[PDB]
Order: C-alpha cells, then sequence, then structure tokens
C-alpha cells in the first residue's frame, strides 16, 4: 500500500536524521592526505620505466 | 607487314649468291669493260666504258611484291673506271625507280593518353591502399577483394609501363645494328617474351578481379550466405589462379609456333582467341550482375528524384564492375578497321587507365566511411 | 493519512539539507587551490584483446592484475591474459544476453548475469579441466545488472526490480535483500573492506548499504539523471557516480554530502563507466561519444582522453595494483592503456 | 582487349619503320 | 620451464580461436528478431503461431523460414520501465511491433502504442535498428467499427477529415469505413516513422490477424528486404 | 534531488476553466522535454501532452486536442497547462513527467507506473 510505503520513508529519514556529520573541509584534508601520501605509488601518476612495465 | 628478320635474311641470301656469282664467273672479256663489282643496295657486272648500266630491281626489298619493275643505274667513265659521283664513298647510281611505289599522330595520342592514364591510376591506388591498409578500423572481406582489386590495377599498370620500356628497347638504335648484323638483340631474348606474357596475365588477372567484385556483390545481394573463410579462400584462387590457366597455354603454343614476333604480334587470331574468350565471358557475366543489381536498385528506389539517384547510382556501378568493355566488347579485331578501330582502341586505352582511378576515388577517398576515419583519426591525433 | 505523512517526509527532508548545509565549512576546490596540477597524461594503447562477436558489456580484473574476463552479448565468457593477449578460456552461455560479469578474489570463479533473471557461478577449477556452472541463482524478477563476489562463497548482485541481493552460492538461497531504491539498480561497488557497498539505481540517489545488518545507512542526491557507474575511493570515504547528465560527481561518506563535481561545456553525453586509480588523484570515466577522459580528481580540471575506440564504452577497470587501464565497447574491442 | 591489340599494331608499325630504315641505310652504303 | 608453459598457453589459445571460428558462422547466418508490444497486442498468439509451426526474465522461440534460421526473442518478467534494457536489442535484425488495435473504448491504447513506437524510432542506440509493424488486430477492427463500438473519431480529431489515399485497397467485400480506419491506423505510425528515419532504419507496417498463418513469411520478406537494404547501403550505392 | 510540485487544480462545473502550473527544481529546466500525465479512477496513467526543450514543437494526446494548451518558462523554471471546455471525462490526477535524459527527444517510461522523476500530482475533478 501506499500508506506502507509513506511510512517507510518517513522511518528512513528519521534514521538518517541523528548520523554523524564531519566539516568538509576536514574531508577535503584527509582525501588530499591519502592522495600525496601514494603519489609515488601510483603508475598511471608517475609513469614508470619500460623496465618495469609489463604492458611494453 | 613484312618482318626486319625476313628481310635481313633476304638480304643476306640475295648478298651470298651475288657475290658467289661474281667470284666465280669467268671475265667477260668485253672491250675495254670494266670489272664487275658489288656495292651494298645491288649488284653490278661489267660496264661497257663512258655509258650507263641497267640492272633489275632487288628482289630483297619489303616492296617488291608492289613494284617488281624497276631498272637501278651505274655510271662508268671512257677508260673503265667506274664514275666518282660528287662528294660520295659509292659510285654514281640511280635507284630513283627502285623505291617504293600516316599512323603516327593516332599512335602518339593513344600513347599520351593511356600512359597519363596508367601514371594517374597507380598513383591513386597505391595511396588508396596504403590509407585502407594504414586503418586497421576498415578490414573487412569486402575491403580485402577491395585490396585485391587495388593491386591488381597497380599490377596492370606496371606491366603497361614495362611493355612501353621493352618496345622501346625492342627498336633501339643498338638493337637496330646488332640486328643488322645479324647478331642476337633484345628481340631474340626470352626476358621480351616474358614481359608480354606478364602484361598478358596482369590485363586477365586485372579482369578476374573485377569478376570475383562483381560476383561477391551479387551473393551478398541475392540473400546467400556461406562460410566467410572458404568463401574468400575460392576468390583469391579465381582471382589470380584461374587465368594462368589459360595464358599459360597461350604462351606455350605461341612459344611452340610464330615465335619469331617475341610473343608481341598476334597476327593469327587463332590463337588470340585464348586469351579473348575467357575475358569476354567475365565481361558477359559482370554486364548481367550490373543488370541484376540495377534492378535491385530500382525496386529499392521505388518502394521506398528517383531517376537522379538512378543514375547515380548506374554510373558509379561501371568502374566496380568495368561495364564499360561491353559497349565494344563484342567488336572484335578481325572486323575493326580505320575509324571503327580508332574508336574502340581510344575508348577502351582511356576508359581503363583511368578506371583504376575512379575506383580508387570512389572507394576510398569519398567513401563515407573512410572520409569519417580519417577525421576521427584527425581529431584523434589532435587529442594527443 | 498520507499527506500527513508527506508533510514529515518534507520535513525530515529539510532537516537533512539543513544539517548538510552547515558541514560546508568549504569546498574541496578551495581546500586543494595550492596543490600542483598533475599535468597533461598520454595513454597508448599497449595491448589490443579482439575475439569478442557482440557489443562488450562488462568486464573484471583478476585479483593477479594478470587475467580478465570479458562478456558480450553473443554468449560467451573470454577470460585474457593481458599479458600475452592469449585467451585461457572460452565459456559458452546458455543464455545470450549476458550484461555483467565477476571475478572471484580466489580467482577460482566467474560469474555472469544478463536478461534472464537467473545469475550463474562457473567453476574455473573442476577435476576434468572443463568449466561447468557450480550454481544457478535464480530469485530475481528482474534483469540483473552487475554482481561482485565477496568471496567464494558469498556473492552480492543488483537486479532491475531495483533490489540489491546477497547470495549464498553453496545453498543458494538468498541471505538479505536490500529493498530501498525505487528505480533499477544497474551498479554498486564494494567498500576496501568488503563491510559496506554502495550503489546507483537510475533514479539519481546512491545508497550506502550495511552487508552484515542488511538495511540502507546513507543517501546521496545531487545528480540531475540516471546513474549507470559507481565506483568506491581507494581510501574507502568516498565514491565518484557517473551520471546520464554528462557529469561526474564525487561523494563523501563521512560528510555525508557532496564535495566536487567533474563536467565540462563540450560533453552533453552521459558517463557509462567510472574508475580510480591507485593513489586516487586520478578519476577515469568512461564516455559515450566514444571517448574516456581522465579527471584530476583533485582539482576537477581534466588531465588527458584515452580515446582510440569507434563506438560506445561500456566497461572501465584500473588493475588492483594500478599498472594498467581496460576499456571495452561495443565494437568488441578491449584495449589496455597504460 | 585494346592493350595486346594496340601492342600489336605498334610492334607492326615499327618493324615496318625498322625495315624502311633498314634499305634507307644499305642504300648509303653502310 | 617458461617456455613450455607459454607455447601450452598458445596451444590453448589457438584452441579457442579454432572453436570461436566455428561459434562464428552461426551467429552471423542467424537471424535475430525482438517480438514487442503490450499484454492486450496478441503477441502471445503470435507466439503460439510460432511454435506451432515449428517465469524466465526472457524467452527464446526459434523458427525457420525456407532453410534460414530466426531467434525470436520475448521478454516475460521484466518491468514496464524499458529505457535501459531495450539498449540491449541495439543489433537486432528488426524489432517486431505487434499494436492493440480496437482494443480501447489504459484510456487510449492505440496512443500508448503510438508513443512506443515513437520513442523506439528516436532512440539513438535503436536509430540504425527497423521495427516491423504487424497490425495483428484487424478482424476484431472489422465488428468494432461496423457496430460503432470502437467509435474513434472521438479520440482522434483527425478522422473527421482524414480522406483514404490513392494507393489504398481494400480486401474483397471489406467495408469502406473499416478500410479507412485501418488505414488511419497504420498512416499514424507512418506520419511517425516518416520523420527522423532518412536513410538509417525503416519501417514496414502490415495488416494482420491472430489467426494468419504467413506472418512467418512477411517477417522474413521484411528480413529479406532489410538484409538487401543494409549491403546496399554500405557500397553507397543507395 | 529531481524536485516537481504541481498546484491550480481543484473543482470545476463542466464548460469552465482551469490552469495547472508546476514548479521544478534540482535541475537545469531548459535542458529536459516535459510532459504531462494524468490518471482517470480506474484506469492506468494516460499521457496528455508534452513540449520539447525551448518549446517550440507540441504534441497534445487526442482526446484533449484544441482544449488544452501547454507552455513552459525556462527563465522562471515552470510549467504550465491551460485547460479550457472541461468536460466530466477528464476528472483525473494530474502528474508533471520529465523527459529521463537531457538531451534526448525520445521520452521513454514516463507513463510508467512507478517513475522516478514524476511529480506527486494534483486531483482535478469536474
Amino acid at each position: 500500500a501506499s500508506i506502507a510505503q509513506a511510512r517507510k520513508l518517513v522511518e528512513q529519514l528519521k534514521m538518517e536524521a541523528n548520523i554523524d556529520r564531519i566539516k568538509v573541509s576536514k574531508a577535503a584534508a584527509d582525501l588530499m592526505a591519502y592522495c600525496e601520501a601514494h603519489a609515488k605509488e601510483d603508475p598511471l601518476l608517475t609513469p614508470v620505466p619500460a623496465s618495469e612495465n609489463p604492458f611494453r | 607487314t613484312v618482318s626486319l628478320w625476313e628481310t635481313v635474311q633476304k638480304w643476306r641470301e640475295y648478298r651470298r649468291q651475288c657475290q658467289r656469282s661474281l667470284t666465280e664467273d669467268p671475265p667477260p672479256a668485253t672491250d675495254l669493260f670494266c670489272n664487275r663489282t658489288f656495292d651494298e643496295y645491288a649488284c653490278w657486272p661489267d660496264g661497257e666504258p663512258g655509258s650507263f648500266v641497267n640492272v633489275s630491281c632487288p628482289w630483297y626489298l619489303p616492296w617488291a611484291s608492289s613494284v617488281p619493275q624497276g631498272h637501278v643505274y651505274r655510271f662508268c667513265t671512257a677508260e673503265g673506271l667506274w664514275l666518282q659521283k660528287d662528294n660520295s664513298s659509292l659510285p654514281w647510281r640511280d635507284l630513283s625507280e627502285c623505291e617504293e611505289s600516316s599512323p603516327e599522330e593516332q599512335l602518339l595520342f593513344l600513347y599520351i593518353i593511356y600512359t597519363v592514364g596508367y601514371a594517374l591510376s597507380f598513383s591513386a591506388l597505391v595511396i588508396a591502399s596504403a590509407i585502407l591498409l594504414g586503418f586497421r578500423h576498415l578490414h573487412c572481406t569486402r575491403n580485402y577483394i577491395h585490396l585485391n582489386l587495388f593491386a591488381s590495377f597497380i599490377l596492370r599498370a606496371l606491366s603497361v609501363f614495362i611493355k612501353d620500356a621493352a618496345l622501346k628497347w625492342m627498336y633501339s638504335t643498338a638493337a637496330q645494328q646488332h640486328q643488322w648484323d645479324g647478331l642476337l638483340s633484345y628481340q631474340d631474348s626470352l626476358s621480351c617474351r616474358l614481359v608480354f606474357l606478364l602484361m598478358q596475365y596482369c590485363v586477365a588477372a586485372n579482369y578476374y578481379w573485377l569478376l570475383v567484385e562483381g560476383v561477391y556483390l551479387y551473393t551478398l545481394l541475392a540473400f546467400s550466405v556461406f562460410s566467410e573463410q572458404w568463401i574468400f579462400r575460392l576468390y583469391v584462387s579465381i582471382g589470380w589462379g584461374v587465368p594462368l590457366l589459360f595464358v599459360v597455354p597461350w604462351g606455350i603454343v605461341k612459344y611452340l609456333y610464330e615465335d619469331e614476333g617475341c610473343w608481341t604480334r598476334n597476327s593469327n587470331m587463332n590463337y588470340w582467341l585464348i586469351i579473348r574468350l575467357p575475358i569476354l565471358f567475365t565481361i558477359g557475366v559482370n554486364f548481367l550482375i550490373f543488370v541484376r543489381v540495377i534492378c535491385i536498385v530500382v525496386s529499392k528506389l521505388k518502394a521506398n528524384d528517383i531517376k537522379c539517384r538512378l543514375a547515380k547510382s548506374t554510373l558509379t556501378l561501371i568502374p566496380l564492375l568495368g561495364t564499360h568493355e561491353v559497349i565494344f566488347a563484342f567488336v572484335m579485331d578481325e572486323h575493326a578497321r580505320g575509324t571503327l578501330r580508332f574508336i574502340k582502341l581510344f575508348t577502351e586505352l582511356s576508359f581503363t587507365s583511368f578506371q583504376g582511378l575512379m575506383v580508387a576515388i570512389l572507394y576510398c577517398f569519398v567513401n563515407n566511411e573512410v572520409q569519417l576515419e580519417f577525421r576521427k583519426s584527425w581529431e584523434r591525433w589532435r587529442l594527443e | 493519512e498520507l499527506d500527513q505523512l508527506r508533510q514529515e517526509a518534507e520535513q525530515l527532508k529539510n532537516q537533512i539539507r539543513d544539517a548538510r548545509k552547515a558541514c560546508a565549512d568549504a569546498t574541496l576546490s578551495q581546500i586543494t587551490n595550492n596543490i600542483d596540477p598533475v599535468g597533461r597524461i598520454q595513454m597508448r594503447t599497449r595491448r589490443t584483446l579482439r575475439g569478442h562477436l557482440a557489443k562488450i558489456y562488462a568486464m573484471h580484473w583478476g585479483t593477479d592484475s594478470r587475467l580478465l574476463v570479458s562478456a558480450s552479448q553473443d554468449g560467451k565468457l573470454i577470460i585474457w591474459d593481458s599479458y600475452t593477449t592469449n585467451k585461457v578460456h572460452a565459456i559458452p552461455l546458455r543464455s545470450s544476453w549476458v550484461m555483467t560479469c565477476a571475478y572471484a578474489p580466489s580467482g577460482n570463479y566467474v560469474a555472469c548475469g544478463g536478461l534472464d533473471n537467473i545469475c550463474s557461478i562457473y567453476n574455473l577449477k573442476t577435476r576434468e579441466g572443463n568449466v561447468r556452472v557450480s550454481r544457478e541463482l535464480a530469485g530475481h524478477t528482474g534483469y540483473l545488472s552487475c554482481c561482485r563476489f565477496l568471496d567464494d562463497n558469498q556473492i552480492v548482485t543488483s537486479s532491475g526490480d531495483t533490489t540489491c541481493a546477497l547470495w549464498d552460492i553453496e545453498t543458494g538461497q538468498q541471505t538479505t535483500t536490500f529493498t530501498g531504491h525505487t528505480g533499477d539498480v544497474m551498479s554498486l561497488s564494494l567498500a576496501p573492506d568488503t563491510r559496506l557497498f554502495v550503489s546507483g539505481a537510475c533514479d539519481a540517489s546512491a545508497k550506502l548499504w550495511d552487508v552484515r545488518e542488511g538495511m540502507c545507512r546513507q543517501t546521496f542526491t545531487g545528480h540531475e539523471s540516471d546513474i549507470n557507474a559507481i565506483c568506491f575511493f581507494p581510501n574507502g570515504n568516498a565514491f565518484a557516480t557517473g551520471s546520464d547528465d554528462a557529469t561526474c560527481r564525487l561523494f563523501d561518506l563521512r560528510a555525508d554530502q557532496e564535495l566536487m563535481t567533474y563536467s565540462h561545456d563540450n560533453i552533453i553525453c552521459g558517463i557509462t563507466s567510472v574508475s580510480f586509480s591507485k593513489s586516487g588523484r586520478l578519476l577515469l570515466a568512461g564516455y559515450d561519444d566514444f571517448n574516456c577522459n581522465v579527471w584530476d580528481a583533485l582539482k576537477a580540471d581534466r588531465a588527458g582522453v584515452l580515446a582510440g575506440h569507434d563506438n560506445r564504452v561500456s566497461c572501465l577497470g584500473v588493475t588492483d595494483d594500478g599498472m594498467a587501464v581496460a576499456t571495452g565497447s561495443w565494437d568488441s574491442f578491449l584495449k589496455i592503456w597504460n | 582487349h585494346a592493350e595486346g591489340t594496340f601492342t600489336s599494331d605498334v610492334s607492326s608499325y615499327l618493324e615496318g619503320q625498322a625495315a624502311k630504315e633498314f634499305i634507307a641505310w644499305l642504300v648509303k652504303g653502310r | 620451464d617458461q617456455r613450455n608453459e607459454e607455447k601450452a598457453q598458445r596451444e590453448a589459445n589457438k584452441k579457442i580461436e579454432k572453436q570461436l571460428q566455428k561459434d562464428k558462422q552461426v551467429y552471423r547466418a542467424t537471424h535475430r528478431l525482438l517480438l514487442l508490444g503490450a499484454g492486450e497486442s496478441g503477441k502471445n498468439t503470435i507466439v503460439k503461431q510460432m511454435r506451432i509451426l515449428h517465469t524466465s526474465g526472457i524467452f527464446e522461440t526459434k523458427f525457420q523460414v525456407d532453410k534460414v534460421n530466426f531467434h525470436m526473442f520475448d521478454v516475460g518478467a521484466q518491468r514496464d520501465e524499458r529505457r535501459k534494457w531495450i539498449q540491449c536489442f541495439n543489433d537486432v535484425t528488426a524489432i517486431i511491433f505487434v499494436v492493440a488495435s480496437s482494443s480501447y473504448n489504459q484510456t487510449n491504447r492505440l496512443q500508448a502504442a503510438l508513443k512506443l513506437f515513437d520513442s523506439i524510432w528516436n532512440n539513438k542506440w535503436l536509430r540504425d535498428t527497423s521495427v516491423i509493424l504487424f497490425l495483428n488486430k484487424q478482424d476484431l477492427l472489422a465488428e468494432k467499427v461496423l457496430a460503432g463500438k470502437s467509435k474513434i473519431e472521438d479520440y482522434f480529431p483527425e478522422f473527421a477529415r482524414y480522406t483514404t489515399p490513392e494507393d489504398a485497397t481494400p480486401e474483397p467485400g471489406e467495408d469502406p469505413r473499416v478500410t479507412r480506419a485501418k488505414y488511419f491506423i497504420r498512416d499514424e505510425f507512418l506520419r511517425i516513422s516518416t520523420a527522423s528515419g532518412d536513410g538509417r532504419h525503416y519501417c514496414y507496417p502490415h495488416f494482420t490477424c491472430a489467426v494468419d498463418t504467413e506472418n512467418i513469411r512477411r517477417v522474413f520478406n521484411d528480413c529479406r528486404d532489410i538484409i538487401q537494404r543494409m549491403h546496399l547501403r554500405q557500397y553507397e550505392l543507395l | 534531488q529531481v524536485q516537481l510540485q504541481e498546484s491550480g487544480g481543484g473543482l470545476v462545473q463542466p464548460g469552465g476553466s482551469l490552469r495547472l502550473s508546476c514548479a521544478a527544481s534540482g535541475f537545469t529546466f531548459s535542458n529536459y522535454k516535459m510532459n504531462w500525465v494524468r490518471q482517470a479512477p480506474g484506469k492506468g496513467l494516460e499521457w496528455v501532452s508534452d513540449i520539447s526543450q525551448s518549446g517550440a514543437s507540441i504534441s497534445y494526446t487526442g482526446s484533449v486536442k484544441g482544449r488544452f494548451t501547454i507552455s513552459r518558462d525556462n527563465a522562471k523554471n515552470t510549467l504550465y497547462l491551460q485547460m479550457n471546455s472541461l468536460k466530466p471525462e477528464d476528472t483525473a490526477v494530474y502528474y508533471c513527467a520529465r523527459c529521463p535524459a537531457p538531451f534526448t527527444r525520445d521520452c521513454f517510461d514516463v507513463t510508467s507506473t512507478t517513475y522516478a522523476y514524476r511529480g506527486q500530482g494534483t486531483q482535478v475533478t469536474v
């Protein structure tokens, strides 16, 4: 029934109301830190020479 | 026309007989007669001093059957010595009555037209083949047949150029001097025969690859399906091997008989029909396939201007199937003379020479798929 | 009364919007303004794998980052060896309409699903060697669009009946069913620890699911059209969604709000597949119009284009060690970019 | 095909011209 | 050694390639057909017609006409939202559309069918796919229009001024009114199809009945025409 | 979030007039094609009208041709429907539907039972 769907949606919204959130600046800093810490680990970002490429 | 070799043989026999006669005949014991001699043209028996000498026309001349009558004149002095003509190595001589009793312009015109056509066709077709092979997206059985057709046209053009070079070599000054002295020259070589045999094979392979393209198109439009690999192998066999089935017998018979022409002249048409008949069968089949495909296009256009599109589709279907030969296919060489022969030769030389050019342009340059491939490749090169 | 419930739902949605706005201290562009650009990136096709007849709808790299399985609409699962290009397996499927495939983390099994609601599990390590069907999961009531192994025993599938499902291969039953979506689910990506998984469901909404307890945790909105491509950030605290409105968007689990969108004016065709690199700095995104732009995931500036496909791109995936990128397309050719 | 016939025709004409040149060279005493 | 394993891998690849080459000759030689329509369209009767002569999400019916194999796909369990699974059928030979004529007077079944056909026609992935159209409902149309129960003119105001075209030919003994309504129904689909279809794909309207037997022959002929037109198009003849 | 909210419905006598207005937010209005969909009691969802991106192309269902009129205001991000000379058979719930994709002229699925980008709907009784 439509009433059951509305009740389920309202309950889901009530649940999602009480969740912890953090500032977007902190999350952006965390993402930047993760990207920086693995900068040398990414072959695509920094092309390693053909001596290391298996797809040569 | 009489052959140069036959003229050389006749002159050699005449010279040998005359020299033997003059070295074996006894002196005439005439009154103050000049001793009998022999020059490069004709014989000269003993001549009366201070008078001219009359000798019949030589029989080894190419025009002997045209003007058999004729007397060659020589002058002698009153002291028994041949008259010394003004600034001449040989003594006084007259041969006015012994002389013989132009298609150069049309040969030059046809040569220029067809050489230019074949050169342009070669250039356009090598460019088109490079473009087709460079792009891996365009590979398909249709384009494989197209590449084989382009290769056949290129081989035909190359054989034409080599044949022109061989004809230039055969009648060069060095070859002429070699043949006049009785020495072997380019005419008697096997490479001369192989050049024309290669030319005939290239021509036959080109016609059979046009037939192969037509048959493949008809099978596509006849709603018939078979194994693609087996069909492709069969078409390759038909295109490149079937011409060897009659060109090789023609070469064998022309080697065994009438070899003196170095396989260049086809005076007796009985052996030239061996090459001609398969090509006529090719022309007939291609014409029938052209008619059927035009009927199918008519059916497609009628149910879904109409005449303008019909005309456009008809014209583009001529270079791919080579139906222009049908207009003069059955005008046999035995009957085409004068202006009719000129028209036949002009049409077949000019249209066929540029046929490769039109095929290349239509199916590579202006083809929508290839143009879109060029545009997208340029964009990707600008995305790099 | 239904009208009363609608007002309560609207009030709760307004509360969510107000809560998210309060956390918008600064934008990702402002925070990442001083970082250096990644620069132009050129990736050349190091390998081209061909042999499929019809269009390719899915692929999945192996855990070893050497093998990969590909599914095409001609009814074949072909396992490639990306190194030597040699095909190792070719599995003839019972249904020609396969539109997804997966590779087990252990490498023992591969799975495929399509318009037929049945999901099939294939055993590559049989005693006789030949591939045989180990289990057929037939609990869905719609076309199956994605499936991802959790281990050799549990597989999670998302169907077109707006429900994601958690399976148990040995028994074949449905351990847990997720019934939060309103539109057809056509994408999912497990968390790096496999604790959670997200899913975009063709209604501009991606939901965060708890695999164990079994219900939606967060709902992310901001797209304007369908979602047909999703992928978790390597860290596991973000994900990128590909949509039909020709925009890619980065979400965040902890902030519960969008933080960056990747769109360009010249692009008006929707995204069909997304992936991240090992470091997470680049967000590759397969597009319609036959391109796969590479996006700087931090500064949002495009870095390069993996042009080279002659038809619509359908799948895209970076190896686990991040050495190579492979793409699929409707022209039935896979290409390894590096 | 007109290529072969044209080749035969030009070869015959050049044969005739070569014969004429041969006879002319014979006239001038070689 | 490494060389032995490599050679074994090449041998396995050659075996797989040989099998795929054999499997290619069947996929290319078989035509795939998508049967569409609504529940009231009678497409189930058409399925039975194909079956007699020769809970799953999709059903496959295979029939052959003059030693040519056809593959018919019928959707059985998918939802009503077609915008996502219809993209899988962008390479079929021809979508077969069955319209539920005279099944009204949904408020307007025919208008819904017209909108669905228009959406199919204008889809950018199905833009090169032809749409065969079999009007399975005609015999019932005659009965419902002679008694006036179908009452078409109220739904479509164009019926107050539409004149039967010159090319129209009624069946022997067919009433002028039923023929007029039948050709109007077709002309609506023709009006939709005659736009945004310039040379890519074609529509083949057909008036048929649920009890007709020659439906396979018409499908075969239209598939033949589709293949011939595609082949002529790739040569730029048309 | 793709939100569509319609208004202007109510009770009207036969032969009267009534204007339906829909307000769209959360997406660029000018890019997407818009529709109108109605559901008569005891019946399915019936398509009524539509309009292109710029409004240059307009189509109506047969039963309402000449009586209704649809216009859009891209600047104000809203969609209208002017209903004139109403009939008792026009009593239905009028939803506003949106094309699933921005730049495509195909409008799949708008009349489906569970469309995701369709408004709640307003009762209109004659």
